[PDB]
């Protein structure tokens, strides 16, 4: 009864945890392939 | 061009998702190793930390995103070829470890069909944290082998 | 199926004395098909006996320790907790942790099965029971049965005190590996530090690209 | 049970936070990337 609750609440946690970790690491790649793409073709 | 055009920021993107399974996994065999590994709990509810298959498979994750994302920097022009026969081994090695952790799993409802109480025990409650494990390590492998054939089919097609 | 394997002890009391009989059985239901051998468990070595009754017929202070017993095709059954002492006076019990709504069990022992009267049972140093031979068996055990326990006897005619043994009687949280459940907000509290700090780089990026893209 | 209740609350308000400035960023990006186009 009770602990079922937590063990739902920390599996969503952790998939929306890997949800946003892969949605971070995206807007990072797609940032520094934006940064260096300027660098290079205005430098 | 499709997939032609959209690898150029995918291929980066899955190599990280590559990375970040791989370090989850290794932090799991770490921690259930550490602690999980005792003589009193029986074996077969520990079939995957019997063969070595999370260190291996982490390792072996690690080594195929770290290529991939030296290769994604274009260096000296020859590391997409072992990126792509890593990630073509990667595949059958997620395929095993599919293959694993669904054995896992039954083994696992078997013992859970077993107890009674819901964690009567020690038993009863490693149990169900190995199964939360399985659980967890099939969605991460189930991304990282999506990961894997997406990098292996692109690289295939840039190699035709 | 594979089953869950049980183990009993006769006489069914965790705690006897030096030099005691004791049979440990394990019947799990092993009868699925055929007769089978059984594995033994103490402190970690598998000891070479393979018969579904272990018998010892001189207890002593080495044989006191972590039994588990397995049958073959079947799990480990739940572990046994031994305890041997060398008083004159001996509390036995049934079980050391107890459910809510239980029965346990609770004699008092002589040295040598010698003659024990008028015997005085104490919880948490307060007497609750003054049982002459008869023993003590508690029926629908709640929180308040937690605590320590010793009997206090007379042997033949001397007074002796057993040692006092703590007997705890709780819900069913049982614990042990709690702080493996803290694991996974652990882990997810890590990676949303390390999603914070992929977070700053990217906004000290995105505003140095800024000043550079602009 | 209160602990990871607890725990639970104060990184789902992170999480909140967390995802609207990776929104307001995201949106920044677009823009900047808009007017590059
Ligand atoms: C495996 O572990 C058990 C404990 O569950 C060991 O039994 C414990 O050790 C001896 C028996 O060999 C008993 O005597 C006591 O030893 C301690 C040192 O640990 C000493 O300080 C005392 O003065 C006394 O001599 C001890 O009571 C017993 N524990 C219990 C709770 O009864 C067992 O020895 C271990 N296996 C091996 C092979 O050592
Ligand atoms: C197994 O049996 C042994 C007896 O051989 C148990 O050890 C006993 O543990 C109790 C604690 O409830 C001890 O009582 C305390 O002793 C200290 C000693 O300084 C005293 O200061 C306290 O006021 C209290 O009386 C008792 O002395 C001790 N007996 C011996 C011979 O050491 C043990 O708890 C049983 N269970 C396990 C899991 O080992
Ligand atoms: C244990 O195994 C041995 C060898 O297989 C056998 O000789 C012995 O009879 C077995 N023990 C029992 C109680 O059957
Ligand atoms: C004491 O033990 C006896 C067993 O003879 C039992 O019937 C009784 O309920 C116990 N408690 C009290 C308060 O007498
Ligand atoms: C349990 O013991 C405590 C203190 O000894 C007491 O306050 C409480 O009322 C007891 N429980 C019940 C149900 O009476």
């Amino acid at each position: 009864g009770e602990p079922q609750l937590c063990y739902i609440l920390d599996a969503v946690l952790f998939l929306y945890g890997i949800v946003l970790t892969l949605l971070y690491c995206r807007l990072k790649i797609q940032v520094r392939k934006a940064a260096i793409a300027s660098r290079e073709k205005a430098d | 061009q499709t997939w032609r055009t959209f690898l150029k920021k995918e291929l980066e993107f899955l190599g990280a998702t590559q990375i970040l399974v791989g370090l989850i996994c290794l932090c799991f065999g770490t921690i259930v190793c550490s602690v999980l590994y005792v003589s009193d709990f029986d074996e077969e509810v520990l079939l995957l930390y019997k063969l070595g298959y999370p260190f291996w498979g982490a390792v072996l994750f690690v080594l195929s995103g770290f290529l991939s994302i030296i290769s994604e920097r274009k260096n000296t022009l020859y590391l997409v070829r072992g990126s792509l026969g890593a990630n073509i081994v990667s595949s059958i090695a997620a395929g095993t470890g599919i293959a694993m952790l669904i054995l896992n799993l039954t083994n696992n409802f078997a013992y859970m069909n077993n107890c009674k109480n819901v964690t009567e025990d020690d038993g009863c409650f490693v149990a169900s944290f190995t199964t939360e494990l399985v659980l967890m390590m099939l969605f991460l492998t189930i991304l990282a082998f999506c990961s894997a054939v997406l990098f292996t089919i692109y690289r295939i097609g840039q190699e035709l | 199926a594979t089953e869950k394997s049980v183990l009993t002890l006769d006489p069914p009391w965790i705690r006897i004395f030096t030099g005691e009989k004791v049979t440990l059985s394990c019947y799990g239901n092993n009868h699925l098909q055929m007769n089978s051998t059984t594995k033994w468990i103490h402190n970690g070595t598998v000891s070479e006996v393979n018969s579904s009754h272990l018998v010892i017929v001189s207890a002593t202070v080495q044989d006191s320790g972590k039994y588990i017993c397995q049958k073959q095709g079947l799990f480990k059954s739940k572990p046994v907790y031994l305890n041997v002492t060398q008083d004159w006076l001996l509390l036995q019990t049934s079980a050391d942790m107890v459910l809510v709504h239980g029965s346990f069990d609770i004699r008092c022992h002589g040295w040598k099965n010698w003659n024990v009267r008028k015997v005085i049972y104490y919880r948490n140093d307060h007497a609750f029971n003054y049982s002459y031979e008869s023993p003590v068996s508690i029926r629908e055990a709640t929180l308040n049965d937690s605590g320590t326990y010793h009997c206090k006897g007379y042997l033949r005619q001397v007074k002796y005190e057993s040692d006092k043994f703590r007997i705890a009687v709780v819900k069913a949280y049982k614990c042990k590996y709690y702080w493996l459940q803290l694991i996974f907000p652990l882990l997810v509290a890590i990676l949303f530090a390390v999603d914070t700090g992929l977070l700053l780089s990217t906004e000290e990026q995105f505003k140095s690209v800024l000043e550079i893209q602009k």
